[PDB]
């Protein structure tokens, strides 16, 4: 509602980013989502046999592929439910290092993703000299924690959206938000 | 790693 | 191609940002021609009451100096005018645009064989836009400060000399690229102003009551300067060392961690530059304090020939 | 650059002269500013409800004597935006009729200020017998015009600083300046 | 009785004067400024002993240094005017200078120097030989600056005009209509016992310099700055010495009817605005009584209102007007 371009970034653009994307879009935010991994990773029959796909593979196709391997197994572990939710948001997972979109706020869901996002934007030369705030809100990679994390991220973006001058208030806003929730929220600035 | 783990 | 789809429907308050958007796409892009007649039409909206259509014409004026730079003297009195806009969002957009505008403007003003009267007034306005943005280091808006710090970084790089150790970037412009057949300004005066701006950045970086966003931005700017212009490597490494030894008491605990993570990123970037040879041990010491392992640091040091090490070593002894 | 002592004079020493003072100082000139009025006048609300103050009042106090009225509506016209610029330059607005400084060039911003400058210096018996050029550059007393005026005044002084003998050249330089800028510049000589 | 202030100051300027032979031009100017502050103010008894140390710097190749020597000599004639015959040659010599900046500075200083010099010389009861030679050089300085009316530099001409105004005022007779100025000096103030010069030869010279100024004021190819300076000088002469009021009013009337064709439009407005201000100044003078209608007519031509003109005219009682109206009729 405040014209803020928001991005939520994780590893695979499958679980945590899409849960936050889901709630941010329903609140009317200009939101996108990306993963920072090299390929999309989804769990499976064991730790040693994860389902790995190339970024750009449609959620529809990954749904049908998992449906054919073991439809009953991938319904009781929630992956088909998750793929269906993502299918209804956008076509395919996207890699953050490949996008040419620019944002006002970028939210990562763990420090590893934060580091990848920072190293990427620093590896590019500044052209527009446009700053973007990069925030880290830690979210554990499971269904229950992605849900709680998506609430924290949505609440955080909503509080920042209500500011009349976000740049002048963001440090104090994060400060209070952190204290209220006993979290550490890393926060730096990068340039396009 | 995998999402979810 | 006769000015077709003349999208000058002026009614709508938010759609002016949509007409000024589609106008710019062809007038400044597809049909690069006839951009000169349309200048005064879009320029009059710099006096508009809305804040977003003013930012839309800043994107126009910035695109003007990219596609069609000899319009610099005409589109420029709004850059210095919109710098004093009463909306901080408009002021920040002008600073951002001034990065490429000052660069493109100077390269155009440098290549002039006979600087005319409009070229001398155009350069005069930039020198005052430069001086205005430099004043904005002490502005009370934290966002304006961040943008001003990023602008002053480009000026320092422009108004200094590159060398063999400089990071090679595609469109790098230095004082070696301004010619001797220029009378609008002297190399020695630009070089003097570049050093004074750097000295202001180095002092700002060391203040005790700096915001975390400004400090991270200033640290990123000093790093860009040093890898582009390794003549400044010694000063930047020393400023990073003093920062890491004395964090401003205004930073919260999570801001400290944010500042230190960024400082570690800049130190790694500097260590990869061959001009960081003299300071490799000092940089290592800081990276160890910031949590890097011995082998992570070791991998960043660039391989050098023994004769090159012998040349750099003895040169350091001569400068001492 | 040169050793030119320049003074810019207006009515209140607040808007027009300080805009030129700011830009000329940034160019390295030895520059001072004064006003010719009886008191400092600052505009607000009604046409003839203006904020009036003594000469010698610190610029901070006007920023503070603004505490009783709003602080918003003087963010609307950029009036303490203007006030802090002056505080960064000097401490208090000064009256031309009271100064004992001597200049090579005095630049007034309107004909009425020009007449007050001339009347004041002609009322004092000359001692040093040293001439000073008095130039008039019309600038309308509003925010937008004061900025464009400072660009012209800076242009004018820059052109005169380039001369190897200003007295022998100033008449021709003004003649050409008037033609190029399509302006009229009154020019007289007074004596200290 | 004695103390240590003089000896402490003398040692501080000895170090300064010894430093001058090796100092840069920029350093010499700082040294000279410090020296002048002490030798001519803080401890004025040191003045004669250090003159040659300063006066020798009149030959220095830097023009800023030579200007500082002018400023020093100008101060000497204000505070220690008895040293006039020992510093006055440097002034006349520096009027031959190659630098126009130095010439203009020397002309400016000759204003106060000539006035102080003339006051001192005509006060001496038994003037020595050195006093006669000091007067010879003040006579040469007048002739030197008078010739700079035709100098090729506009700034030199402007300064010369201002100098010549002061000489006319000194070398004429004040009367009851003269504007009251605290330090005013006139031929009434040089005594009869003065043998260095005669009151009537000075009045003759003053009258001749005024004629030269009046003729210069009405030339067809005079620069705007020279014309405005010459108009203000004629105004000062007339208000200080209202015997000259008639001729100055006539020159103003001729200028307003025939503005030189070399003035541009904005120069014409600048000249007319200045002429309007001079006419208002003259109309306030009681010696302008005879010429009030002529002055009013010019002020109307230059856009003054009837009431702005009327308010300038000084109030006079009828018996004073009758004395003036009768004197005007008899001289006719």
């Amino acid at each position: 509602p405040s014209k803020l371009a928001v991005a939520v970034v994780d590893s695979s653009n499958m679980n945590r980013s899409m849960e936050a994307h889901n709630f941010l879009a329903k609140k009317g935010f200009n939101v996108r989502s990306y993963g920072t991994g090299e390929r999309v990773k989804l769990p499976g029959m064991a730790f040693d046999k994860p389902n790995v796909y190339e970024f750009g593979t449609k959620y529809e196709d990954i749904y049908r592929d998992l449906e054919s391997k073991d439809k009953e197994f991938y319904t009781q572990n929630g992956l088909l439910h998750m793929l269906d939710r993502n299918r209804r948001i956008k076509k395919c997972p996207e890699r953050f290092q490949d996008t040419k979109e620019q944002f006002d706020i970028i939210v990562t869901v763990e420090e590893r993703v934060y580091d990848l996002v920072v190293m990427h934007m620093e590896s590019m030369e500044s052209v527009d000299n446009r700053p973007v705030h990069v925030l880290n809100v830690d979210v554990v990679n499971n269904a229950e924690d992605a849900l709680m994390g998506a609430f924290v991220i949505t609440d955080m973006i909503n509080m920042m959206a209500k500011s009349t001058d976000l740049d002048n208030d963001i440090d104090e806003l994060i400060q209070e938000f952190e204290e209220r929730r006993k979290r550490v929220i890393l926060h730096s600035v990068l340039f396009y | 790693p995998t999402s979810p783990s | 191609v006769v000015d077709w789809c003349n999208e000058l429907v002026i009614a709508s308050p938010s759609t002016k940002c949509e007409l000024l958007a589609k106008v710019q796409e062809t007038v400044l892009g597809s049909c690069a021609e006839l951009a000169e007649e349309f200048l005064e039409s879009v320029l009059s909206l710099a006096h508009d009451s809305n804040m977003e259509v003013r930012k839309q014409v800043v994107a126009f004026v910035e695109q003007v100096c990219k596609v069609k730079v000899e319009l610099l003297p005409h589109v420029i009195n709004v850059v210095s005018m919109l710098l004093r806009d009463n909306s901080a969002q408009v002021i920040k957009r002008v600073i951002q645009a001034c990065g490429s505008i000052y660069k493109n403007g100077l390269q155009y003003l440098c290549s002039l064989m006979e600087p005319g009267d409009s070229a001398e007034q155009a350069w005069n306005i930039l020198s005052l836009i430069k001086a205005q943005i430099l004043d904005m280091i002490d502005n009370e808006n934290d966002g304006i400060r961040t943008n001003a710090i990023k602008f002053l970084e480009g000026v320092v790089v422009l108004q200094s000399f590159a060398d063999e150790d400089s990071l090679k970037r595609d469109g790098d412009f230095s004082l070696a690229d301004v010619p001797d057949h220029c009378t609008l300004f002297r190399r020695e005066k630009l070089q003097e102003e570049g050093n004074n701006i750097l000295d202001i950045l180095l002092q700002f970086h060391g203040t005790t009551h700096i915001s975390s966003v400004n400090l991270i931005a200033c640290t990123s700017s000093l790093c860009t300067i040093a890898k582009m212009r390794p003549i400044f490597m010694g000063a930047v490494v020393e400023a990073f060392k003093q920062l890491n030894a004395n964090l401003p008491p205004t930073l919260t605990d999570s801001q400290v961690s944010s500042v230190r993570k960024s400082l570690k990123m800049q130190l790694q970037t500097l260590l990869k530059n061959r001009g960081a040879f003299e300071f490799a041990s000092t940089i290592r010491g800081m990276l160890v304090d910031l949590g890097s392992s011995t082998n992570e640091i070791q991998k960043l040091i660039p391989k050098m020939d023994k004769q090159e090490m012998a040349r750099r070593q003895k040169r350091i002894l001569e400068n001492a």
